[PDB]
């Protein structure tokens, strides 16, 4: 277990799962978050083929397993799995029994009420935490950068999110929710690839068609100069390997794949896009506070991660709010790991003491209270 | 409700007589003075056989007492324990002593363990030929001592040097067997038997039946325990001339001799002991070649264990760099070269009817095919000295009776239970097993004695999930060792989830792989290190071959009568030992020593306690209040119930006892339940 | 009989025969499955003369008796062979009651059913064995082996097949079979050595054509150099006798009767060949788990011993797989042995001991429970 | 040639390729889409002898050849083979000078770019066609059933695809497309078969297996009692003639052979299964129009012509979708006509006129313009 009773901050996320110790700086534990399955009959006897695989382990056998993704658009799918996740990022990684900690977990905003109803009851009644809480996931990233007061424009591969806070204080009549995240940015790839030849079927597939889309992306400054000088000559083609052994290549889709979170009319839903939303979600605030937004909206979560949306997203705004306005994006670089750094400061360093839901307080209150006290 | 024991951090039990306070809410004062607010009731002695209360406050009481008393005080229970006081015994191993313990059948055999001796002699003079006597003691213990005065009571008994013979030959045993163990710089060797052979009453036979040797300290060690006495001497550099005969480099130049870093031993003077084990030898009557031959072996097992093995398909054979380990190996030997690297990378044993296969075995194999062929080497070793310890020995002529005496290594406990720490555990666990048993017999000639109708397995319980199912943990770890790529934690989820429930035996904490097993001695958690790569072990015939046809004579001596699981040999010599030992009388001592000072009127209480708990001597306190405890004869209970309050008048005043020929069979709790309603 | 009730290992594999106890690391009885029948007249009195021949006197006496192989392709033709043959491998060989121990028989993958509910219905009702276990041919060379995982490219007499065996569990969508097989080498070399001159037509002939199939045979590297090199001068002719002190001398057709595995269109049956099998086994598996299989593929069977078949099977692999890729090919040596060494591992050495079939539950179920249980 | 200048309609679709002129009701060219390959040597002169069979001649002498399925899966493996069924179809069925009609000719969704540039290049290239057009096998169903507007599930021995469309619109953000088509079950029948005791290896017995799929095979209701009850008697069983005169048996594998579209785990592939398919295909649209979807979702294609495919359909949507809506199952009995039908009105019923690919825009924009034109 652990030196010192400070409590564990962990984000689930449904991504990479990412688990630690308060008061620390750097995360202990990451994995990506998946359940694995055999699907074929096994005949040699003795190495171990538990039907229960999860995590880095799973990655591994990655061949002959099916994949569950165990948490969806921000809402938890089954129980189980998450009853299997916590189990295993508990036992195994941080080797901690959890009943001497109390815990942080997270949230995007606006997700189903039972959803929190259900987390915050399992692992009081079946792990018997001393204390719960949850954040949210627009607040921490300030707390990650420094108290800079803006819009939190931060998409991981559950959702997208637009919150601002101001000074101290946050908006909730004009948030915004998205669900373009990582997840269809590879089925968009999944059709997009096919166009050259290639095709992926299976779900075996999926963390590898991830992992090209983690390298071999970047958000382009036009998206018509760049779609038609890249058809007219191979000079953007690069080259990947797939784990055989294949050479396989690459045309104008490089910069396709993340196009469309610029332009999200390509996949079918109708929304605006991420800039737009930043936008509406700014023009939905008063007219006194503006000129803050401006000059300190912050990125965060590794759907951001394209090298290029910065000067992207600098021009989109530029062209769309008013002039004469200076406008600043801070994309701090360690974003990937952004909410859980947050989690480091608020567990362990304030006053974030009799803000905690005691267990006391559940068994005289039930699981509605973490409705009534945490936001 | 005042008088009463109190268990305190120092005191475990301290027996505190203040105030009768409530059932849980113990406030009283003791004897360290106030108390805050459950043990048991409180009433140097000879036997604790008749006491008020049977619990460990007492026996712990008693036990100091008689520390403070300077008694060894045996109580008789079919079996004695006495205590190492660390002094000299005046008056007690005299010959006067010795003439009133030949003499004094029922006063001095209290205390006394000569008494207990001569008691022995006089039931073997009584036609139970086959008897022995267990030593309960731990290293430090003195129960070497002990054995020679036993010795020397039995030939003041019996008649008839074989002491002083006996005396000369431990040297020759120990530095071939003791390393610095965890619990001794000086530990001991092995499972060592003795055997002295009676012509009508004139002891004359010697024989030895000395068994399960600890093969594993050969390449796999991890602690101060690496370096065999013998190991260390050859390594002190007995000769310095044979040194560069024999091309001996450093004590760190031995890998196999590298585990743990304890090379240089403030313990030993090993060239002084290897000079006396050398006079020991010719003591022995060993031939200065055959000296020679010993070290030249031991030297060419140094090598060998200094042989690296190697990594085309590279990983099925090897290679050399530094040849010049595995050439003078070959040297010493006397035997060629290229045969004995084809006798390692080979393994060539494939033949069906006419044809012949080499299997090329792989460098993962060919280590373990290494390590194999040394531990044969030792193995052989030791039985030729074994063999030459017995010649120079000498039995009688066909006599058919004689007396028995054992020295097995315990339970014992260490920062890690290894598998040979594990193994060691299972034969104190088949001792404890046939320890109770006898207890047990005892017990019932007991009641059977006085006529009660008096109506443990957990044990055999414990022995079954460990080694004696089919699907058993020994079992397992065997089946897992064969098939190839079994990883040690995969091992151990299996060994987690089969027999899961219902043991004294569970998994480890949120930790990576141990196996928490409840033995009789207290709960051990093994940490699942390479136990799958430790009890790995093959005999090969092309292997014996070469060691049967070398031009070393005796070597060749050494071999020339020329399955694969440690834990199945180990269990299967555990059982001839223990069948063996099952056809003698049983007797059993206890020797206790004041290993906290190792010095006379000292006590260590957590020592005291670990030595009951090891020995079983509080499990046999408890097996005995399992039964009838209490056991007082009609007068006794009749002048009980005067002083409480014939046989049915104090039936009728009372009203477990169960009154039997004399005596009543009854409860020591009931007992306790009369003390208090006698002073109430 | 036995000195322990450990269990009967035997392969039946319509070769020869290999049997002995579980336990053992060497086949304690051994002998060319042949049933012998009299074909002639006979006027000599009381020299025996019975007229159910098998085995070791089989191939002794083998002028003046017919041959009838009795298993072919893997198919069982006449079950009063297989009957008689399992009696004489019992009572002659191993002298053991059958029923103080469980038996082991294999097969090769697809075989038909009947067969397989034949075979089990025998020994239980003709034999009266306490239990039975079929295993397949495939798995237990990768015991034999050691637990390398991988494709196991088997070729007895009988048949040759492909199974992949990834990590504990086996791919029954992308198995393989085909049917040259040691015999029809035999067949393909009796019409090869009609060119020189020589004759052969009858059954007795057979098994010394396969002396010196098993004999002088090697599998060239290059295909075309060697059939023109060796048409260019006598380098390679070399000779061997037949039993009459005959000389018959071998021309190139030393490595032609075994260069048809890899070109099986000249005995006339249309498949793609040993190695294109092997390759194209391994494309009907996942793009995740591939790269093991390329260095981990296992070859076994007494028809893969001839010199050259190592290098042989690695040019072509390389030639026909994806580049970059590290291709290894074990070849272990008792490879002739390896199945029923397989069978010395399974049989003792592991918790098989409730998964064998307990003969109650064949007298409540009948013979087809055989198909819901060992695969 | 015609007696007009109608255009000509064809589907190639990788099984039988179907061929007519526009404006008829009935396909007046049809043949099994197959080249043909001597394979062993000839002696006897003067029977013609020529190495390119192709179609309805291919399966008359079907004992002596290779057989080259062209195209596989909906992408074309080799061009030459192409080049011959086009230039056979074109001058010896319908004798007709390839200039002097345009040409219409389809693919499934999501096929790789370069085919459909390889295709429209060569007919312009090669036979010098006025015009050129590519349809969708999605879209020319309905014209055929007329215009009930739905998902349109069709599944030829190509491919399955799910396209929903509505209204004069289509969906492309979630359509499907699958790969267990009518090879599959060929191949499976051929492992399936195999546990009987019947065996078929080579390429010629390809076509019979296909025959007796295309006989005996229907789809059970339910997959236990059915799977139960044909193993408790033999009412299922019947018989069959191979072309020598044998007589074949079959048990319960007429309903296992195409039990395996509604279970996709057999043959190891992973994916939903046609009916879980067509749901998730369905749920991926509009809360607003659905309805019409679940009363107007249409069937196609030859591989849906087993007799059960509409009531198992019909059963499986009922317990899977929201259970009260009217579901509702077209099953045209002409289906397996139903693309080329719909090729029939498409070309000449229309104001498809300007919408042809002149080739004089070929000649400008070479083959790419194929790509922005048709779709
Ligand atoms: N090049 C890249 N570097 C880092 N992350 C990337 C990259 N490309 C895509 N990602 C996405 O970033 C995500 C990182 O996890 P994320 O979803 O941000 O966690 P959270 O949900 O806690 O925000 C992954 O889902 C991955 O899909
Ligand atoms: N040189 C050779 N050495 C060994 N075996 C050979 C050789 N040449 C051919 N063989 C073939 O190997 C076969 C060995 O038996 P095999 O069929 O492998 O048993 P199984 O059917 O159990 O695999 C024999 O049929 C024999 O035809
Ligand atoms: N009983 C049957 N009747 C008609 N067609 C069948 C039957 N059984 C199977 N089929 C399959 O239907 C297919 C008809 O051709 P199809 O593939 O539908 O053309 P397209 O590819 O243009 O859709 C053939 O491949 C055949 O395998
Ligand atoms: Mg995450
Ligand atoms: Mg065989
Ligand atoms: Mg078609």
């Amino acid at each position: 277990d652990e030196d010192e009773t400070t409590a564990l901050v962990c984000d689930n996320g449904s991504g990479l799962v990412k688990a630690g110790f308060a008061g620390d700086d750097a995360p202990r534990a990451v994995f990506p978050s998946i359940v694995g399955r055999p699907r074929h009959q096994g005949v040699m006897v003795g190495m171990g083929q538990k039907d229960s695989y999860v995590g880095d382990e799973a990655q591994s056998k990655r061949g002959i397993l099916t994949l569950k993704y165990p948490i969806e658009h921000g809402i938890i799918t089954n129980w189980d799995d998450m009853e299997k996740i916590w189990h295993h990022t508990f036992y195994n990684e941080l080797r901690v029994a959890p009943e001497e900690h109390p815990t942080l977990l997270t949230e995007a905003p606006l997700n189903p009420k039972a959803n929190r109803e259900k987390m915050t009851q399992i692992m009081f009644e079946t792990f018997n935490v001393p204390a719960m809480y949850v954040a949210i996931q627009a607040v921490l990233s300030l707390y990650a950068s420094g108290r800079t007061t803006g819009i939190v424009l931060d998409s991981g591969d559950g959702v997208t999110h637009n919150v601002p806070i101001y000074e101290g204080y946050a908006l909730p009549h004009a948030i915004m929710r998205l669900d373009l995240a990582g997840r269809d940015l590879t089925d968009y790839l999944m059709k997009i690839l096919t166009e050259r030849g290639y095709s992926f079927v299976t779900t075996a597939e999926r963390e590898i068609v991830r992992d090209i889309k983690e390298k071999l992306c970047y958000v382009a400054l036009d998206f018509e100069n760049e779609m038609a000088t890249a058809a007219s000559s191979s000079s953007l083609e690069k080259s990947y390997e797939l784990p055989d052994g294949q050479v396989i290549t690459i045309g104008n889709e490089r910069f396709r794949c993340p196009e469309t979170l610029f332009q999200p009319s390509f996949i079918g839903m109708e929304s605006a896009g991420i800039h737009e939303t930043t936008y509406n979600s700014i023009m939905k605030c008063d007219i006194d506070i503006r000129k803050d937004l401006y000059a300190n909206n912050v990125m965060s979560g590794g759907t951001t991660m394209y090298p290029g949306i910065a000067d992207r997203m600098q021009k989109e705004i530029t062209a769309l709010a008013p002039s004469t306005m200076k406008i600043k994006i801070i994309a701090p670089p360690e974003r990937k790991y952004s909410v859980w750094i947050g989690g480091s400061i608020l567990a362990s360093l304030s006053t974030f003491q009799q803000m905690w839901i005691t267990k006391q307080e559940y068994d005289e209150a039930g699981p509605s209270i973490v409705h009534r006290k945490c936001f | 409700g005042s008088p009463a024991w109190v268990e305190d951090v120092e005191t475990v039990w301290i027996e505190a007589t203040v105030v009768k306070l409530d059932g849980d809410a113990i406030t009283a004062r003791t004897v360290n003075g106030d108390l805050v607010e459950a043990l048991p009731r409180d009433e140097g002695v000879d036997d604790m056989t008749k006491l008020s209360y049977l619990h460990e406050p007492g026996v712990l009481h008693n036990l100091y007492t008689r520390f403070k008393h300077d008694e060894i005080y045996t109580f008789t229970g079919n079996i004695l324990i006495a205590v190492n006081p660390f002094t000299r015994l005046p008056h007690l191993f005299n010959t006067y002593m010795m003439k009133q313990y030949q003499d004094a059948q029922p006063g001095d055999l209290n205390p006394h363990v000569y008494s207990v001796a001569d008691a022995a002699y006089k039931a073997m003079m009584e036609e139970m030929k086959s008897q022995a006597i267990l030593v309960s003691g731990e290293s430090g213990a003195g129960k070497t001592e002990t054995t020679k005065q036993i010795m020397q009571y039995l030939a003041f008994v019996g008649g008839r040097s074989v002491e002083q013979q006996v005396l000369q030959s431990n040297p020759l045993l120990e530095a071939f067997g003791n390393a610095k163990t965890v619990r001794n710089n000086n530990s001991s060797r092995f499972g060592k038997f003795v055997e002295i052979q009676f012509n009508n009453g004139k002891i004359s036979g010697a024989a030895v039946r000395t068994y399960l040797l600890e093969r594993s300290r050969v390449t796999q060690i991890s602690s101060p325990e690496r370096n065999y006495h013998c190991f260390y001497q050859l390594v002190a550099g007995a000769s310095p001339e044979d040194a560069e005969r024999l091309k001996l480099g450093p004590p760190d130049s031995f890998h196999y001799l590298n585990q743990s870093k304890c090379v240089e031993v403030g313990a030993i003077d090993d060239c002084k002991e290897y000079q006396l084990t050398r006079e020991a030898m010719d003591i022995v009557g060993i031939t200065t070649e055959e000296q020679e031959a010993i070290f030249r072996t031991i030297a060419a097992v140094l090598h060998l264990g200094n042989i690296e093995f190697d990594s085309s398909d590279a990983s099925e054979v090897s290679t050399e760099k530094s040849k010049f380990h595995l050439k003078a190996a070959a040297e010493m030997l006397m035997c060629d070269e290229q045969m004995l690297e084809k006798s390692l990378t080979t393994r060539i044993m494939k033949a069906t009817r006419t044809e012949s296969i080499t299997k090329i075995l792989n460098k993962s194999q060919a280590t373990d095919n290494r390590d194999s062929i040394a531990k044969t080497i030792y193995a052989k070793l030791f039985d030729w000295l074994v063999n030459k310890v017995n010649k120079s020995i000498g039995q009688d002529p066909h006599s058919t009776v004689l007396i028995g005496v054992l020295d097995i290594y315990g339970f014992e406990s260490f920062e890690i239970n290894s598998f040979e720490q594990f193994c060691i555990n299972l034969t104190n666990e088949k001792l404890q097993q046939h320890f109770n048993t006898h207890v047990f017999k005892m017990e019932q000639a007991e009641y059977r004695k006085e006529e009660i109708n008096w109506d443990f397995v957990d044990n055999i319980d414990v022995l079954d999930l460990i080694e004696k199912k089919p699907l058993g943990i020994i079992a397992l770890l065997d089946e897992a060792c064969m098939l190839p790529r079994s990883t040690a934690e995969s091992f151990a989820r299996k060994l987690g989830d089969t027999f899961n429930n219902h043991r004294r035996f569970s998994k480890h904490k949120f930790k990576r792989t141990a196996f928490t097993i409840d033995h009789y001695a207290g709960q051990v958690e093994y940490r699942a290190d390479l136990f799958l790569e430790k009890n790995k072990d093959f005999v090969v015939p092309e292997h014996q071959q070469l060691l049967h046809a070398s031009r070393c004579a005796f070597v060749s001596g050494l071999f020339p009568a020329d399955f694969m699981s440690i834990g199945s040999q180990f269990k299967l010599q555990l059982a001839a030992l223990m069948e063996t030992l099952k056809l003698t009388a049983p007797h059993y001592i206890r020797c206790v020593k004041p290993n906290m000072q190792l010095k006379p009127q000292i006590f260590e209480n957590k020592n005291v306690l670990q030595q009951l708990r090891c020995s079983g001597v509080l499990e046999a306190v408890r097996i005995s209040c399992a039964g009838f405890p209490t056991r007082r004869t009609f007068e006794e209970f009749l002048d009980r119930f005067g002083l409480l309050h014939e046989k049915v008048a104090c039936q009728n005043l009372l009203e477990g006892y169960q009154i039997g020929k004399t005596k009543v069979f009854l409860r020591a709790g009931q007992m306790a339940i009369l003390d208090t309603l006698r002073s109430n």
